[PDB]
C-alpha cells in the first residue's frame, strides 16, 4: 500500500502502529523526507482493509491520500526508466502457490512448546513480525494481552510510541 | 554529500595551484577551504590527511601544521604513517622541543605501539634520542620495545645486543624472558595476522574489508583477556574499523566491562564511537545513555554533563524520536534534587513544587517563540517532543501534589493546543486520570469522539478499546449502563468497542436519505476492485426484488437505463506515480 | 463510594483465588493479576494487599516472587491510591515493599521494577540500586 500526503514529523513505529490491526506486515521503507512512505501486508485481503480502513485520516494534522503503490526494488527499476523513459515493462508479485490449507487470512501471531489438535476451527499456521509459527488458541489470547496492559504503562510514561 | 567530487574539487583546486605555479594565495586559500568544508562532513582517510599535512608543510606554517596533524589523528587511529610524520616533523621545532617530540612520540607510542606494523614507530622515536647523548633513555626505549609482540622483534633484539656495546644484558635475564614471552605472543598472534594478511585486498569486496577475519581477530582478543588486553583489545577494533561494521563496536562495548578498564578509558571510545559510526545506525548510541545513568552509581558530575551533552547531539540528529526527552527528563529530575526521603517533609514539597514552576514556564515558552539560554530544556524542546514534557507536568501535579483541580484546569488549556491534540501519551494518562477518578460518563465522551476528533493510531486505539471493554464490565452494574443508553444515538459502552475496534472512522448514523443518496459514491463505484473508480452500467428500475407472484397484476415498464455508455470507461488516479516518481 | 464490589467477592475472589494456586500451569495468571490492581481507594487497597498481596508473601510462592510483573503491580496498587499522600505512598513502598524481595530474584525483577521506579521515582533511582 503507498501511503501519500504524510506529515513528515511522523516516525516509522507510529506509521507501523496505524497498520498493525489491519493484519501482518513485511514493511518495506519510508524514504527520507519525501512526505509519503510506503506499506507491505502479506494477505492482499489485508491491505484492502486497510485501504477502505484509512483513507482521508488525519496523521498528525495532515489528511492522509492513500492507494496502490510498488515497492522498493521495483521503484528503482522505475526511477531508471522515468528519466530514460525506456520501456517501464512491470513484474508482479511472486504467488504464494496455492492452496495452502493451515494459513487463515488477515490473522496475527501478537507475541512468540505446541502440539495442537489442527482442527479446521483454530489457526494452525501464521506469520511471524520471517518465520512461519504454529499458533497455540490459549497462548495467542494471553500473550496479546499480555502486550496489551504493558503497552498502556509505557505508553503513558512516553517509553514506546 | 558528494566525497567523489569534494576529492575532485581539492584535486583541481590543488593541480591550479600546482600549475599556474604561483602560491596563487587565492588557490592555496581555496584549497585549505575545501580541505576544511570535506573534513567537517566526512572522516577522511590516511591518504587525504597525508597529502594535506605535506602542502602545508610545503608552505610552512609551524602551528598550524601542529593544529592540522591533531585533527588528522582523531579521525583513524592506524595513522601509524601520520604519527610517524608528525614526529619527523616536531623534531624541527624550538624551545619547547626536546619535551615536545618527546609527548608526540609517547602518544603515539600509545596508540600504534603495540601494533604488528607499529615497528617503524619505535626505530623513528629510538634514532632521535640516539642523535642527542642519552644512553639510559635510548636502552628504555629498546627494553619496551622487545617487551612487545612486533613483527621484526628477533631482528631489533639482535641490533640491541651489538649496539649495547655498553651494557648489553646487566640483567640477562629479565630482558631474554619478556622478550621470551614477547616472541610467544607473535607466534600466537601470527595465525590471526596471517588469516589477515592472506585476504586483506582491494577487489571492492569483503576481502578488501577482511571483515571475517577481522571479527575473528576481535573474538580472540576479547576471550585472551591477558592485561596488555585493555589496549590491545581497542588496538584490533580500531585497526579492523579503519578498513563500517557497528557489530564490531558492539563486540568491544561487552569486552570492557568484562576485562574491568577504568570510567575514563571506557567512555572515551564510546564519544568516539558515536562520531566514527554512521548516523541513522542507533545501537551503539542507546547503549551508552544506559552506560551513563548505570556509572552514575559512583557519583561523578563528569557523568552527569557527559549525558547532558549526548542528549544534546542526538536529540539534533534525531528529532522526532521521544526516547530521549524522556531519558534526558528523568536525569533532570534526579541529578538536580536528590532528596532521598532523609529530609524534612516541607523541604521535599519544595524541590518538586520548584520541579513544577520551572517545567511550567518551560513550556509556555516553547509555544510563544520565546527561547532561554539560561535553562538548558529551552535548547532541547522539540514540537515532537513537546507532548510528554506537557505530560510530566499533569503527571507531578495530579500524583505528587494530590491537587485534581489544577490538573483538571491544565487538560482544558492543553487539549486544544495544536501540537498536543494528537498525543499517545497525552490521552493515555487523562485515561488513566479519569480510570482513577471512577466517573465513565467524562469516560464514555472519550472513547465515543475517539475516531472521530481525537486522532490516536488504531493499534492504540484498539487498547483503549478492550481495556475500557473489561473496566466497564468490571466496575459498573446495569443501572449505571441503562441509563447511558439515551439511544438519540445507537452508542453502548459493551457492544460499541466491539464494532468500533479495528474501524476508525465508525460512525453509527441512521438515516433514511443514505437510501436515496446510494450509488453515486465511492464505495459503490469501486466495488469489486478496490482503487479502481469505474462507473457500473445498471437498470434504473430494477424487477429483481419483486417476485413473480406480484408482477403478474399489471404488465411490466420497460427498462430504463442509466451510465449506460461508460461500460468500458475505466479511470485511475495513479497516486504512486504522480506524486513519488514525478516529484 | 458507591463502588461495586467487582472483581472482590467471596464468589468470585475464592474462583480467582483458586485460579492463582495452580502458580504454573493454568498459564493466565499475571493478566488476572493486573486487573486486581484497579480499585483505587480506601477499603479496597487494604482488603487486596491482605487477601492477596500479603497472603502470597505468607504463603511464600517461589513463581509470583521471581517475575517481576508481580512487583511492578504490588507498587502500582499502592501509588495510585487516593487515601495515601506522596509522603507515606513514597515510605510506605521503599521503606517495606522493596526491601521484602530477596537478592537472588533481584536479578530478574529488576528489569520490570526500574520501570516502575524510572517513571515515577526519579528522585529514589539510586536507593533502588544500591540495595542489589
Amino acid at each position: 500500500v503507498f501511503i501519500g500526503g504524510l506529515s513528515s514529523l511522523v516516525t516509522e513505529d507510529e506509521l507501523r502502529a496505524y497498520f498493525q490491526p489491519f493484519g501482518t506486515i513485511v514493511y518495506v521503507k519510508i524514504p527520507v523526507g519525501k512526505c509519503c512512505g510506503f506499506v507491505q501486508y502479506v494477505d492482499r485481503l489485508s491491505a484492502e482493509a486497510a485501504i477502505a480502513g484509512m483513507q482521508g485520516f488525519p496523521i498528525a494534522n495532515s489528511r492522509v491520500r492513500l492507494s496502490w503503490g510498488r515497492s522498493a526494488k521495483q521503484t528503482a527499476l522505475l526511477q531508471q526508466a522515468m528519466l530514460s523513459n525506456s520501456l517501464q515493462v512491470q513484474q508482479q508479485q511472486p504467488g504464494l502457490q496455492q492452496p495452502n490449507y493451515g494459513y487463515i487470512p488477515s490473522s496475527t501471531c501478537e507475541a512468540p512448546n505446541v502440539s495442537s489438535t489442527m482442527l479446521p476451527g483454530c489457526q494452525i499456521l501464521n506469520y511471524s513480525n520471517g518465520q512461519q509459527v504454529i499458533m497455540q488458541g490459549s497462548e495467542a489470547v494471553v500473550n496479546s494481552t499480555n502486550a496489551m496492559l504493558n503497552r498502556l504503562e509505557q505508553g503513558s510514561n512516553g517509553f514506546m510510541f | 554529500a558528494l566525497r567523489g567530487l569534494d576529492t575532485q574539487f581539492l584535486q583541481d583546486n590543488t593541480a591550479l595551484v600546482q600549475a599556474y605555479r604561483g602560491l596563487d594565495w587565492s588557490d592555496i586559500s581555496s584549497l585549505t577551504q575545501m580541505v576544511d568544508v570535506i573534513e567537517q562532513t566526512v572522516v577522511k582517510y590516511g591518504n587525504p590527511n597525508d597529502s594535506i599535512k605535506l602542502a602545508l608543510e610545503t608552505i610552512l606554517w609551524q602551528i598550524l601544521r601542529k593544529y592540522p596533524l591533531l585533527f588528522g589523528f582523531w579521525k583513524r587511529f592506524a595513522t601509524i604513517e601520520y604519527q610517524l610524520f608528525g614526529l619527523k616533523k616536531s623534531i624541527a621545532v624550538l624551545a619547547t622541543s626536546v619535551k615536545w617530540f618527546p609527548t608526540s612520540l609517547e602518544l603515539w607510542c600509545d596508540y600504534l605501539n603495540v601494533l604488528c606494523v607499529n615497528n617503524p614507530n619505535e626505530t623513528d622515536f629510538i634514532r632521535n634520542n640516539f642523535e642527542i647523548a642519552k644512553d639510559l633513555i635510548g636502552k628504555q626505549f629498546l627494553s619496551h620495545p622487545f617487551w612487545d609482540k612486533f613483527i621484526e622483534f628477533e631482528v631489533g633484539q639482535k641490533n640491541w645486543h651489538n649496539v649495547q656495546r655498553i651494557y648489553e644484558y646487566i640483567i640477562e635475564v629479565p630482558l631474554h624472558q619478556y622478550a621470551r614471552f614477547f616472541t610467544s605472543y607473535k607466534k600466537f598472534l601470527n595465525e590471526k595476522n596471517l588469516k589477515t594478511t592472506r585476504n586483506i585486498d582491494i577487489v571492492l569486496r569483503k576481502t578488501q574489508t577482511t571483515v571475517n577475519e577481522i571479527w575473528q581477530f576481535e573474538s580472540k582478543i576479547k576471550q585472551p583477556f591477558f592485561n596488555l588486553g585493555q589496549v590491545l583489545n581497542d588496538d584490533l577494533e580500531n585497526w579492523s574499523r579503519y578498513l563500517y561494521h557497528e557489530n564490531t563496536w558492539m563486540m568491544y562495548i561487552k569486552w570492557l566491562t568484562k576485562k574491568n578498564i577504568s570510567d575514563e578509558v571506557v567512555v572515551d571510545i564510546y564519544q568516539k564511537a558515536n562520531t566514527f559510526l554512521p548516523l541513522d545506525f542507533k545501537t551503539l548510541r542507546y547503549d551508552f545513555l544506559r552506560f551513563l545513568k548505570r556509572k552514575y552509581r559512583s557519583n561523578n558530575t563528569l557523568f552527569n554533563n557527559i549525558f547532558n551533552e549526548t542528549v544534546s547531539r542526538y536529540l539534533k540528529i534525531w528529532p522526532n524520536d521521544i526516547l530521549l526527552m524522556t531519558e534526558y527528563l528523568c536525569m533532570l529530575k534526579r541529578h538536580s534534587f536528590k532528596n532521598s526521603l532523609d529530609q524534612s517533609p516541607k523541604e521535599i514539597l519544595e524541590k518538586q513544587t520548584s520541579f513544577t514552576k520551572i517545567l511550567e514556564t518551560s513550556i509556555t515558552n516553547y509555544i510563544n517563540n520565546q527561547i532561554d539560554a539560561k535553562v538548558h530544556l529551552q535548547t532541547l524542546i522539540n514540537d515532537k517532543n513537546l507532548s510528554i514534557v506537557v505530560v510530566e507536568l499533569i503527571k507531578t501535579t495530579w500524583l505528587v501534589l494530590k491537587n485534581n483541580m489544577q490538573t483538571r484546569k491544565y487538560f482544558n488549556l492543553y487539549q486544544k493546543n495544536i501540537l498536543i491534540k494528537n498525543s499517545v501519551p497525552f490521552w493515555l494518562t487523562y485515561y488513566k486520570f479519569e480510570k482513577s477518578n471512577v466517573n465513565f460518563t467524562k469516560l464514555n465522551k472519550f472513547i465515543r469522539e475517539l475516531g472521530v476528533e481525537i486522532y490516536l493510531p488504531t493499534t492504540v486505539m484498539n487498547d483503549i478499546l478492550t481495556d475500557y471493554k473489561t473496566f466497564y464490565l468490571t466496575h459498573s452494574n446495569i443501572v449505571t449502563y441503562e441509563s447511558s443508553i439515551i439511544d438519540s444515538n445507537t452508542f453502548d459502552p459493551i457492544l460499541y468497542p466491539e464494532l468500533k475496534m479495528s474501524n476508525p472512522k465508525y460512525d453509527p448514523v441512521l438515516n433514511t436519505t443514505a437510501n436515496v443518496d446510494w450509488h453515486k459514491k465511492t464505495e459503490w463505484k469501486e466495488a469489486g476492485h478496490i482503487g479502481i473508480t469505474t462507473e457500473r452500467p445498471q437498470i434504473s428500475n430494477s424487477i429483481i426484488e419483486c417476485n413473480s407472484g406480484t408482477l403478474i397484476q399489471k404488465p411490466i415498464s420497460l427498462p430504463n437505463f442509466r451510465n449506460l455508455e461508460k461500460i468500458n470507461q475505466v479511470k485511475i488516479n495513479d497516486l504512486y506515480t504522480e506524486e513519488f516518481l514525478k516529484e | 463510594d458507591s463502588q461495586s464490589n467487582g472483581l472482590l467477592n467471596k464468589e468470585l475472589f475464592d474462583k480467582v483465588w483458586k485460579r492463582l494456586s495452580c502458580k504454573e500451569k493454568k498459564s493466565g495468571q499475571e493478566i488476572l493479576l493486573n486487573n486486581l490492581v484497579q480499585f483505587y481507594s480506601k477499603d479496597t487497597v487494604e482488603f487486596v494487599e491482605k487477601n492477596i498481596f500479603q497472603k502470597i508473601i505468607e504463603f511464600g510462592w517461589e513463581y509470583y516472587l521471581q517475575n517481576g510483573m508481580f512487583w511492578n503491580c504490588y507498587c502500582r496498587l499502592i501509588y495510585f491510591d487516593t487515601s495515601r499522600s506522596y509522603l507515606d505512598k513514597r515510605q510506605y513502598i521503599v521503606r517495606k515493599i522493596w526491601p521484602q524481595i530477596d537478592k537472588k530474584f533481584a536479578q530478574s525483577v529488576l528489569p520490570s521494577l526500574t520501570e516502575f521506579c524510572e517513571s515515577y521515582f526519579p528522585e529514589e533511582m539510586d536507593t533502588l540500586e544500591e540495595m542489589f
